[PDB]
């Protein structure tokens, strides 16, 4: 009944970036670009939104779900939502 | 929220919970069993049972109109 | 941004006249049945004769004249 | 301008198809064991038409790609239930602040 | 209370999976104790005593 | 010994000691109006208990000379039928009373002179057993309505609304005078018992009918004339749409029901078919046309339309389920109604505005008004154990007996009388605050928890064991169905 | 002692509503909850007393309405019919209660929702305990109430409000048909209680004149008491207020939609059948109404995804069920299985509820799965439930369902095999999607999320107790009234139903037909085990199909949206009524017709013409 | 903001006004001439033949010839 800490939100997103196949897993920062830190395909961010979506079971909308394209602003997100 | 502890509702508002619940609600029982006994009272003399029971039944015991209709040709 | 006159009142993939066809053909499903009932003719098809019952089948018990 | 906007809108349409595509396809889908193979089969409608370069076919096949999502998607989506349109959204929400009760409101003089 | 991978199941407390064991071995040895009783009559092997 | 004229004289003395006290004693003006209305209120109930429910006479009976050779004069009698109507309309004026206590300091002593004179000439006009002289009374009713509506208006609208309602009134009242005048040259007289004896020649029965008809139905609004009542009625204060729908609404079928039921038997069945085709549009229109209105005043002032229309339904069938239950209705609808308005007046009063778009959410904050506000939308949608659901049933029943179809049409009233009662209540009470709009709230006073408690106990009073009612009306009511028959 | 049954949960609610601000959300359960207890056992005595003593009582405390013969006075009669739903409705009614204690333990608003179920048990048994027809319309129409309140106990939803509002518009045609039958009644017998108008419900046979059409009285009133049981009961008119009547809280759905108040109609048909016996046309229209009605939700539910969606339709299959029972003028049976049905439908929702609460309120079967072993008892609950609602033999929901089919068989008549065709097919498709909430929300992998897991407890001792002895009525209750209800001659029923001699076919319903009619269905519930068993647990899953043919997606459709009910019916009768309000009525006909040639619009040519007074 | 008065916006007062300023708002058009010539004027007179059908067909069941409701 109590909200995680953000440093156990920390570790439930890279935990979840982390499991990805094309990702190298050498160096994962809580602050990396996916297109510009780890050099992934543009469609594979939408995926990677949607697996953190039901990890934490938050539906985002869909205007700024696409927003979401730095493990920064993922984890602020799903920290400043209450519900979650 | 705030501001409804500041409103007076009969059912008691959101998340009621009276320090003495305990005590009214021994009350709210007995006043409850005192209004009951004219009700019981009052059903016991205004019932009718055309048909005597099968078996011996706990309504013989108060009610006293059992088989009084069997002469319905002279009805009201 | 005015309201609208009618703001007071206010299955996306059909058309109301489309599915409407959707729901005649549905109940005409029933009609269809129904009239299916109709033509097997079960009431020729008993396998026992109507029940008689005594005593001019219990007319004077079912309120006719003693 | 087109080089930076005209083309990179569209770069945001077909993530947002994705996005929906991939939600449909999983509410489909109901068994997490079946989602795999159609997801990897709908990111493969999207991966092999990657090679196109200018703008004068893409564009209907953004339009084609919608216009077929439109007509494909689930008819009773999944929503979390606090989220909106869901079935628990609204049921005990926190009460709105700055709204005050006033007392002895008419008393004569 | 498992954690397999970060995620944990409670685990039951005894008493509802005894009456939960409880309940459903009773409602099987009642119906296969119907089925002895009456269970050639639903069949239409045997009327009770018409014949 | 209690006589209708002390009952009259009360509201008299109440008005002329009020009349000769300074303003600056705000404090005495209010309570001696209250206390005479109160005092008004107790004979009228004496009066009840003393009333003879065997005969079909007129009782209470009192006589003053207006001609000099006695032709027509100052008959003053009861019955069945106007007792419940003196009762309710000398009941609400001291509710009229304490709904303007807060403010009364800027109205002054001509509001409460204004209604006391308002029940001086309400009470005479149910008790008057002359038919001229019913009409004197029943037209001196504007002056007063005139100036509460003009004085104390709420916005510049005043104008307009005073003037309709006027023209409309004084264009039913002249012609129903020339009908009352050409029957005072034949007949001779005017008193109401002699007027009941006299055989009219058929041809003339209908003429005076539809002269009759044209008075009664702009005050029980039928379909062509009922655009002066929203009007009038959004364009009054709170007391005073209490008047304009609890009593002033009842004087057409009142109306009907003295001087038109009976004077003309033939003349009454020959039109029964068109009152039925008019009060069956009028339910159907109205209750629709309720749905699509966005003035919290103004819906409930189209949910009398409807009811009022259902009670001439009920007059007309011509039996004792049907004009006995249309009585009922419209003391039910003199109680839930009012209630109504109290209701709209309670909201009106903090937050000046009367728009539903604005309101919501109220239950949250004002949970006494959404529970009071709530058992009167119950019962203005028809419910069992309410006094409109005895009087709505009993007029069914009642037309049912003469016309299945007229039964059946009537019968969607509750349909839609049940849609936009409770839809109403969800988009006032129901639903999320809207802190942007309004923010301050406050919920019932002493005053309104106990104005609101006599509505309470009378509706549900009327609603379970209204054979108390019943019975004191049946001599007089069977009397009313046969008057030209004999067999 | 027989007043204390009516009027325990209105004391009840009068003390919990009006001073629980005194007793909290603790004293005020515990008052609710109590009385209604004690009201149970009660009618436990009536029920020894009067079903098997043999003596019914009659109670008149006061006259209610008294015109020159419209005499509705306040009558209470307790016969055999009354006592069993008197059993039934207040039983279900104290174990609802003690549900609730559990399951609105959280919420902050408890006491209301049990003054809001005490004021609808109370209705119910003013509906059942009822002598006039006006008593009984009373409590037809105070459970209407009762129910619109109770589903928007959450106002501030959106959903909540429109699925009440749409609920009482529903009722409230419901109700017009039935006053329209209540005057029917008093026209003929000039009188509305029902002991006069079963004694002289033979006698007239003439013809009335309604609506410009000259048809039978009889039969008139019969159809159109049949139309309010349609509006109540959810049946082929007027049904889709109950699918989206779930919006309220679970204990609102077991108790005002599984058990009770969808059985009023019937029981209000089975009442007045020595009324409906001398209407041979009213039960060929029941008949039909019934059977369509049953088929119809059977092919409804089979697509839905909504955990308590799924039930509403079997619910509205069984009452189907239970309406052409009546139809084939066999009501014992009809009350047989409406007695059955309140307890594997109420256990059912309860346990469906227990599952939702405990996952987070989670509704969707798609996000449910692998819960039994994690819910042993609940699942173990569940799967009685569903045994005895598709008919496992030997078992509660065997004893009725068999028998109305059989019944259906040997109706040797047009409208008995359209009934007995629906029934069948019905069967399988109940079967079908009974299955498949079983096996998706318990057996099949996992597809739900972490969180809900992680956060999983099963239900406590106030939400077990009932469900316990709900599990006990469902298995062993219709072995034990199959004997007194729907036996050869049985005496039970005694005056309460009223069956002719000549439309009476229970003796060649057991053996006058092929034993492979009674085993159809079994047949037919094996089948649709199997067949959701392989569509759900193994299966290619076959579902492109559903993203490559344009027909099946529509068909998907077709069945998932409430057979397009709610779109159609909307835009054709409600939207058009809402145009017909303002664009006519409001727009044209009093808003400057009237003005125009009223005193203002061209009347005002008087300063036109009094200004030319100077010539 | 010490005051219960409604902080009325100009959208939803303008809005309002017009609904309630509506009497001055015809054009004479053909949809206002048929609407008020069918719906206002052929539904009564149905309706009014509806109820005399049904008191002409009262009165020749009982054998009673038809009362002249004029
Ligand atoms: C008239 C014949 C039919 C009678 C049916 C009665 C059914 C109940 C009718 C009234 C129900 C109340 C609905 C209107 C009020 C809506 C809810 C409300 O605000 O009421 C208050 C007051 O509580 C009540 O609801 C009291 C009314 C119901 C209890 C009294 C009923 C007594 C028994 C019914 C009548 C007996 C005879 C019935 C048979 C003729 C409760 O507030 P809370 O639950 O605490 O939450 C609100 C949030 N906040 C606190 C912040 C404001
Ligand atoms: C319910 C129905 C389910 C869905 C059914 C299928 C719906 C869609 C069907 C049609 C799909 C298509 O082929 S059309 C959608 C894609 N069409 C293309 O032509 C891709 C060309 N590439 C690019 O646009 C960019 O490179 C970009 C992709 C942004 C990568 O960003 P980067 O520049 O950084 O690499």
């Amino acid at each position: 009944d109590d909200h995680l800490s953000r440093e156990a939100v920390v570790d439930r997103v890279l935990d979840v970036v982390k499991s990805f196949p094309k990702v190298d897993p050498s160096k994962v920062t809580p602050e990396v670009h996916f297109q510009n830190d780890l050099g992934l395909d543009s469609l594979d961010t939408v995926e990677i939104v949607m697996a953190i979506e039901e990890e934490f079971k938050l539906e985002i909308p869909d205007k700024e779900a696409d927003k979401i394209d730095s493990c920064s602003l993922a984890i602020e997100y799903v920290y400043n939502h209450p519900m979650s | 929220g705030d501001f409804r502890a500041k409103v007076w509702s009969m059912t008691g508002g959101p998340n009621c919970r009276p320090k003495h619940w305990r005590r009214n609600t021994a009350i709210a029982m007995f006043g409850v069993f005192l209004v009951c006994i004219p009700i019981a009272k009052l059903s016991a003399k205004l019932e009718q049972r055309p048909h005597m029971p099968v078996r011996p039944i706990p309504s013989q015991i108060w009610c006293k109109n059992f088989g009084t209709k069997d002469d319905y040709e002279k009805e009201h | 941004k005015p309201l609208s006159v009618n703001d007071e009142l206010m299955a996306d993939t059909v058309g109301k006249y489309e599915a409407l066809a959707w729901l005649s053909g549905g109940l005409g499903f029933f009609v269809g049945l129904g009239l299916l009932a109709v033509l097997n003719d079960k009431a020729s098809k008993v396998p026992f004769t109507p029940r008689v019952y005594p005593y001019d089948n219990l007319r004077v018990e079912l309120g006719g004249e003693p | 301008a087109a080089y930076f906007a005209r083309r990179a809108a569209q770069k945001e349409r077909v993530r947002i198809l994705y996005r929906r595509a991939l939600k449909d396809t999983l509410n489909w889908a109901v068994h997490r064991h079946i989602f795999y193979r159609d997801a990897s089969d709908l990111r493969e409608k999207f991966n092999v038409n990657q090679d196109v370069e200018d703008v004068d076919r893409i564009d209907k096949l953004i339009a084609h790609g919608e216009a077929e999502y439109n007509k494909w998607r689930h008819p009773d989506p999944y929503i979390v239930p606090w989220a909106p349109g869901g079935s628990k959204f609204c049921r005990n929400p926190t009460p709105p602040a700055g709204i005050e009760i006033v007392y002895n409101y008419g008393l004569e003089d | 209370g498992i954690t397999y991978k970060g995620v944990t199941v409670h685990t039951p407390k005894t008493w509802h999976t005894v009456t939960g064991k409880g309940l459903c071995a009773v409602m099987w040895f009642w119906i296969l104790y119907r089925a002895k009783q009456d269970g050639p009559v639903v069949m239409g092997w045997r009327h009770p005593w018409d014949g | 010994y209690f006589n209708l004229s002390g009952l009259i004289l009360c509201p008299v003395l109440g008005s002329i000691i009020l009349l000769f006290i300074p303003n600056s004693r705000i404090r005495l003006i209010r309570l001696i109006g209250l206390c005479a209305s109160l005092i008004t209120f107790l004979y009228s109930l004496v009066l009840w208990i003393q009333f003879d429910s065997s005969t079909a006479k007129f009782q209470f009976v009192e006589s003053l000379r207006w001609l000099p050779y006695e032709n027509i004069n100052f008959y003053l009698g009861i019955d069945g039928i106007s007792l419940f109507f003196v009762i309710l309309t000398t009941f609400l004026i001291p509710i009229c009373i304490l709904v303007g206590w807060s403010g009364m300091r800027s109205y002054g002593k001509e509001y409460i002179i204004a209604f006391l004179i308002c029940e001086f000439l309400m009470i005479a006009v149910f008790c008057m057993l002359d038919l001229l002289l019913f009409y004197v009374f029943f037209e001196s009713v504007l002056i007063p309505m005139f100036i509460i509506i003009g004085v104390w208006g709420s916005r510049q609208r005043k104008i307009k609304a005073a003037y309709q309602f006027f023209l409309y009134t004084l264009l039913g009242s002249l012609f129903m005078l020339l009908a009352i005048l050409l029957i005072l040259f034949q007949t001779g007289t005017t008193d109401l018992q002699i007027l009941l004896t006299t055989e009219f020649s058929e041809r003339r029965q209908i003429f005076l009918w539809i002269a009759f008809f044209a008075s009664f139905a702009v005050k029980v609004p039928m379909v062509p004339v009922h655009i002066w009542l929203p009007e009038a009625h959004v364009e009054a204060p709170t007391a005073g749409s209490v008047i304009l729908a609890g009593i002033l609404l009842k004087f057409g079928t009142y109306g009907f029901l003295r001087f038109s039921i009976p004077m003309f038997p033939e003349a009454t069945l020959c039109f029964t078919p068109f009152i039925y085709t008019l009060s069956a549009i009028a339910i159907i229109y109205t209750s629709l046309t309720t749905l699509r209105q966005i003035d919290l005043k103004k819906i409930i002032a189209y949910s009398s339309v409807a009811h009022m229309n259902l009670v001439t339904i009920g007059m007309f069938s011509l039996n004792i389920q049907g004009i006995g239950g249309s009585i009922l209705l419209m003391l039910s609808h003199g109680l839930v109604s009012s209630a109504l308005f109290l209701c709209v007046g309670v909201l009106y009063d903090r937050h000046k505005t009367r728009l539903v778009r604005y309101y919501g959410g109220l239950v949250s904050t004002m949970p006494n008004f959404s529970t009071i506000f709530f058992f009167f939308t119950l019962a203005n949608m028809s419910l069992p154990g309410t006094s409109s659901f005895i009087g709505e049933f009993l007029i069914l029943v009642g037309a049912f007996q003469r016309n299945s179809l007229v039964a059946t049409l009537a019968a969607l009233g509750m349909i839609l009388g049940a849609a936009y009662s409770l839809w109403l209540y969800n988009r006032v009470v129901s639903g999320n605050l809207k802190p942007d709009f309004l923010h301050k709230f406050s919920d019932l006073n002493g005053r309104e928890v106990f104005i609101f408690i006599p509505f309470l106990v009378g509706l549900v009073w009327m609603g379970v064991y209204p054979k108390v009612f019943l019975d004191c009306m049946h001599t007089s009511v069977s009397n009313l169905v046969q008057h030209g028959k004999f067999h | 002692m027989y007043l204390l049954i009516v009027f325990l949960p209105l004391l009840g609610s009068s003390v919990a509503g009006f001073f629980g601000r005194f007793l909290g959300s603790e004293g005020s359960a515990i008052m609710t909850t109590t009385c209604v207890s004690f009201s149970s056992i009660l009618s436990l005595i009536a029920f020894y007393e009067v079903a098997l003593g043999a003596s019914a009582c009659y109670l008149r405390i006061a006259p209610w309405i008294s015109s020159e013969m419209f005499d509705a006075s306040w009558g209470f009669l307790f016969d055999s019919l009354t006592v069993v739903m008197l059993i039934v409705v207040t039983f279900i009614s104290s174990l609802v209660h003690l549900y609730s204690i559990s399951y609105m333990s959280e919420d902050p608003h408890s006491p209301r929702f049990m003054c809001y179920l005490s004021i609808f048990t109370f209705f119910m048994l003013m509906l059942v305990t009822g002598d006039n027809f006006l008593q009984l319309f009373l409590g037809w129409e105070g459970v209407g109430l009762a129910s619109y309140l109770l589903i928007h106990f959450w106002f501030t939803r959106l959903q909540a409000d429109k699925a009440a509002i749409k609920a009482m518009l529903v009722n409230r045609v419901g109700d017009f048909g039935l006053a329209l039958g209540i005057l029917g009644c008093f026209t003929l017998f000039q009188t509305v209680d029902f002991s006069t108008i079963f004694a002289c419900a033979s006698v007239p046979r003439n013809s009335w004149i309604f609506c410009n059409m000259r048809l039978n009285a009889i039969s008139l009133i019969c159809i159109l008491l049949f139309i309010g049981a349609v509006g109540k009961s959810a049946q082929i008119g007027l049904h889709t207020w109950l699918p989206d009547a779930m919006e309220g809280p679970t204990p609102v759905s077991a108790l005002i939609h599984a058990a009770t108040m969808v059985t009023a109609g019937v029981f209000m048909i089975a009442r007045c059948s020595p009324l409906f016996e001398y209407s041979p046309t009213a039960l060929i229209v029941i008949t039909f109404a019934g059977a369509m009605t049953s088929f119809l939700a059977a092919t409804t539910g089979i697509l839905q995804n909504d955990l308590k969606r799924v039930i509403a339709y079997s619910t509205c299959s069984q009452l189907g069920y239970m309406i052409f029972a009546c139809g084939i003028s066999n009501y014992s049976v009809s009350v047989f299985h409406l007695m059955n049905h309140a307890f594997f439908k109420a256990l059912l929702f309860l346990s469906a509820g227990s599952v939702i609460h405990a996952m987070s309120d989670e509704q969707d079967m798609r996000k449910m799965g692998g819960l039994a072993s994690s819910f042993p008892l609940t699942y173990a609950m569940m799967l009685i439930g569903s045994l005895s609602l598709i008919g496992f033999p030997f078992l509660t929901g065997f004893y009725s369902k068999d028998v109305i089919l059989e019944l259906a068989y040997t109706k040797y008549t047009i409208s008995g095999n359209f009934a007995f065709w629906l029934g069948s097919v019905s069967v399988l498709f109940t079967s079908y999607y009974s299955f498949r909430l079983l096996f998706l929300t318990f057996l099949v992998p996992t597809n739900s999320f972490g969180r809900d897991i992680s956060r999983c407890h099963d239900a406590p001792i106030p939400m077990a107790i009932p469900l316990i002895l709900l599990a006990l009525g469902s298995l062993f209750v219709g072995y034990l009234a199959k004997d007194m209800m729907i036996g050869l001659g049985t005496n039970f029923w005694a005056n309460s139903l009223l069956v002719l001699p000549k439309n009476e076919i229970l003796a060649e319903s057991e053996f006058a037909a092929p034993t492979i009619i009674k085993l159809i269905p079994i047949l037919f519930s094996t089948l649709g085990a199997f067949v959701a068993y392989n569509v759900n647990l193994v299966a290619d899953q076959f579902q492109r199909a559903f993203q490559t043919s344009t027909f099946c997606n529509r068909l998907y459709s077709f069945f998932n949206k409430r057979w397009f009910f709610d779109q159609v019916l909307n835009d054709f009768l409600v939207r058009s009524f809402l145009r017909f309000g303002y664009e006519v009525s409001f727009e044209a006909l009093d808003k400057g017709a009237i003005e125009i040639l009223g005193p203002y619009g061209i009347s005002y040519t008087f300063r036109r013409l009094a200004e030319r007074i100077s010539q | 903001g010490g005051g219960m008065e409604t902080n009325k916006n100009k959208f939803i007062e303008d809005w309002g006004s017009a609904r309630e300023n509506l009497e001055h708002n015809f054009r004479w058009t053909r949809r206002n001439f048929a609407l008020i010539g069918i719906f206002g004027i052929a539904l009564p007179i149905i309706v009014y033949k509806g109820i005399v059908k049904d008191f002409h067909m009262q009165d020749e069941d009982a054998g009673r010839p038809h009362r002249k409701f004029l």
